[PDB]
DNA sequence: CTGGAGAATCCCGGTGCCGAGGCCGCTCAATTGGTCGTAGACAGCTCTAGCACCGCTTAAACGCACGTACGCGCTGTCCCCCGCGTTTTAACCGCCAAGGGGATTACTCCCTAGTCTCCAGGCACGTGTCAGATATATACATCCTGT
DNA sequence: ACAGGATGTATATATCTGACACGTGCCTGGAGACTAGGGAGTAATCCCCTTGGCGGTTAAAACGCGGGGGACAGCGCGTACGTGCGTTTAAGCGGTGCTAGAGCTGTCTACGACCAATTGAGCGGCCTCGGCACCGGGATTCTCCAG
């Protein structure tokens, strides 16, 4: 009865701000929790050597700006910097 | 007789699977060669459903990546057949042998 | 009594969590030390890569007149996409077949 | 042994034709179930050297999916 | 700087592809190895300048190019 | 009389030369300006090392002759001993450049 | 006079350092703790594959009647032995040029 | 005057047991120390995540056998699997 | 095909120059010897799901045949690339010299780990209905012989 | 090029099933407030290394002229693979049952992080001489034109 995580809340809530009359099948869903964990550790394996080059100790959002500009290819990576000191700007002010 | 002409079923065969998203190996003879190279590094192995889909979800995905570029070194050498000349060219590009 | 409970994903707006993604930094021996706003920077990134698959997958499921996204309409939104088929180039979707293109030379004339 | 012989011609000569290929050289079908034995010998392998390190009988799912994202074939749908 | 991509002159190319067992070689050969180089140069220094400020440094070290190398899959021995 | 070996003979002699030596092919000056030139597309005023040069050196020509190698086995499938720049093509789409 | 102090790659009859691999595992950010047996299976199997380099690469530089080894002859011991070829298939060495080999079409005859 | 550290006294000593009259250049040492520094980190990279996969907190002995036996290859893994438990084997004696 | 000519690589041997190898301080990172808490081992138990079986249907593989379009070889023509000599260009070398910025050592402050407590967000579980799969019959589009 | 027939293929309606979407109840992971220690940011300094420049040498690049080998279009001949029909062949289903092994819980014990005081291994600098790089010279191999 162990309880084990997804992303199926959360991929579930962007979809309905996107197609708001546009459901998943579970199929898909498995596979929108396989992306999600891909690309997390390609953003944090690549931070984590960014840190350890620069013989720093803690990853910040600097560490994650480089590492999305790194992975990311072309105009996507310049909207998810974009999307991302955005988030961290509203983070601060409130 | 009705007749088609050579090379007109052929082209909506590949009109047909390009449509589908189905495992074109049938399942039993595939579980039971997955069954015997497994043998030879344990005995009485056990495999889980999702497992041996998992298996077949790739060799068939390795295949028909195989078959795409063993189409375009055909086509290089100015023919329309497929032929063992042209998996090995593309087996020794990608580096796999 | 001292407060009501916010959660760190409406503090930046999102729709992914930042709680947990912090604890998967934390957790995932990556660092000695995580920053505070790096689950932050990271969970919006996130966020818009899959805004901008589903845009993509929920076009594809209504030009099939379906409303349920299935695994072809994601191999379809990825594959037509430029940007989305190199950063997902050595990826296999499992049930999503493949794009139709017959080469030139085998159609008749 | 003789369940190399079960990928058939027909099975062959079908995913062929989701890779687009036009006509088939009769040479060919011995040579892909040559070809698809060394790729199932290289993922499984590395997928039955997972269940040793955990101890287990079976093979799970996830690896098959560890096995094939360290050869640079990564799969999404099975966790 | 401009127009520095003909100084990968015609027998510079010849000389490369004597490396690699060419025998013979056709002359529309030289102008696609000039984008074909083009566009592994702008991959590697695009990574190796993505690099130095990360660190805030102006100037692209040896480490930063061996770090884009392999983050590209070609691994390369001879410099740290 | 004029002597001339037949086309063919010094172009082999010249494919066992290269293949025993490790000499760098690119002249390296006209390759300094080219690295400078396309890393003013990313930012300004860049200094390199020495042997920040000398690594994108060794790097570019082991790309270009692994990929003289792939394209000559390219145009001996299409039964012929001339690489055209269709066989450079179909190399960098096998290994998945393009 | 506590005792004088033993390596620890020499309990283990190694000349790769036990100490120091314990401390780049520790420290390289791979898991919580580190095992005691851990660094001298590592340190054991570096200094094998080094020891099978390098008498290939002593080999191929008397070969060539030299008694240095230079980066010629490193890519000469790995590219001729069929099992680290596979295993550095994708590592350029600097300084290293190629393997001779004319295909057989262009050799006149 | 900062210290930096490398490969280069142990790939000599190693040398120098198996090719006792063989000498080495400074830019084929500079290889070997990129060798040992590479095939380190796939090695301790291999094992973090069996380490991982398995909900385990220490790398042992026990995932460095299965990161040898995963990454190198054929024949070449099985003398460095018996390289490596004699060597644990006497550790353990001594 | 069968030999002299001529070009190129080769083996030799001698002279200089510097990079490897071996040395000597000395600094700091590995070692030794205890101690403390928790990770992982081992045992027991639950119950999921993997293997094995039989039977009936029928979709799919198999075998055979026929003829057509493709692979492959042969041939011929043009023109493109190779080899080589002459002239032009700039890479290469060594030296001179300023100064930008990398690589330190201090110093402080503020950010993050750590802790206890409170609690709501998200997981597992039900539960009903609508998307969709399947059937059945159309019109429609398309290949192909004969024209 | 062109018209009719015939065989696949899209369109539309009808029906059933089961999987998604949702609701609910509980638990544990996240958030609140707080404290203290060290990471990293900032400042100052030092000197390595990078840029810039200049003139002499000569190698390598650019240009150009023959001309011959190879690309490549065209042709014809004969296998060999595609289309289709009839006949075996097991895959797929579904239903039933057994139980091996995955998974979980709850012990406790040995293992590893942590600390501190100590010392020797390894690192940087400092020299020396032998490997080796190169220049000169004669000899062997090898390509190619005429015989």
């Amino acid at each position: 009865r162990s309880r084990k995580e997804s992303y199926s809340v959360y991929v579930y809530k962007v979809l309905k701000q996107v197609h708001p009359d546009t459901g998943i099948s579970s199929k898909a869903m498995g596979i929108m929790n396989s992306f999600v964990n891909d690309i997390f550790e390609r953003i944090a394996g690549e931070a984590s050597r960014l840190a350890h080059y620069n013989k720093r100790s803690t990853i910040t959002s600097r560490e994650i700006q480089t590492a999305v500009r790194l992975l990311l290819p072309g105009e996507l990576a310049k909207h998810a910097v974009s999307e991302g000191t955005k988030a961290v700007t509203k983070y601060t002010s409130a | 007789p009705h007749r088609y002409r050579p090379g007109t079923v052929a082209l909506r065969e590949i009109r047909r699977y390009q449509k589908s998203t189905e495992l074109l190996i049938r399942k039993l003879p595939f579980q039971r060669l997955v069954r015997e190279i497994a043998q030879d590094f344990k005995t009485d192995l056990r495999f889980q459903s999702s497992a041996v889909m998992a298996l077949q979800e790739a060799c068939e995905a390795y295949l028909v990546g195989l078959f795409e570029d063993t189409n375009l070194c055909a086509i290089h050498a100015k023919r329309v057949t497929i032929m063992p000349k042209d998996i090995q060219l593309a087996r020794r590009i990608r580096g796999e042998r | 009594a001292r407060a009501k409970a916010k959660t760190r994903s409406s503090r930046a707006g999102l729709q992914f969590p930042v709680g947990r993604v912090h604890r998967l930094l934390r957790k995932g021996n990556y660092s000695e030390r995580v920053g505070a706003g790096a689950p932050v920077y990271l969970a919006a990134v996130l966020e818009y890569l899959t805004a901008e698959i589903l845009e993509l997958a929920g076009n594809a499921a209504r030009d099939n007149k379906k409303t349920r996204i299935i695994p072809r309409h994601l191999q379809l939104a990825i594959r037509n996409d430029e940007e989305l088929n190199k950063l997902l180039g050595r990826v296999t979707i499992a049930q999503g077949g493949v794009l139709p293109n017959i080469q030139a030379v085998l159609l008749p004339k | 042994r003789d369940n190399i012989q079960g990928i058939t011609k027909p099975a062959i000569r079908r995913l062929a034709r989701r890779g687009g290929v036009k006509r088939i050289s009769g040479l060919i079908y011995e040579e892909t179930r040559g070809v698809l034995k060394v790729f199932l010998e290289n993922v499984i392998r590395d997928a039955v050297t997972y269940t040793e390190h955990a101890k287990r009988k079976t093979v799970t799912a996830m690896d098959v999916v560890y096995a094939l994202k360290r050869q640079g074939r990564t799969l999404y749908g099975f966790g």
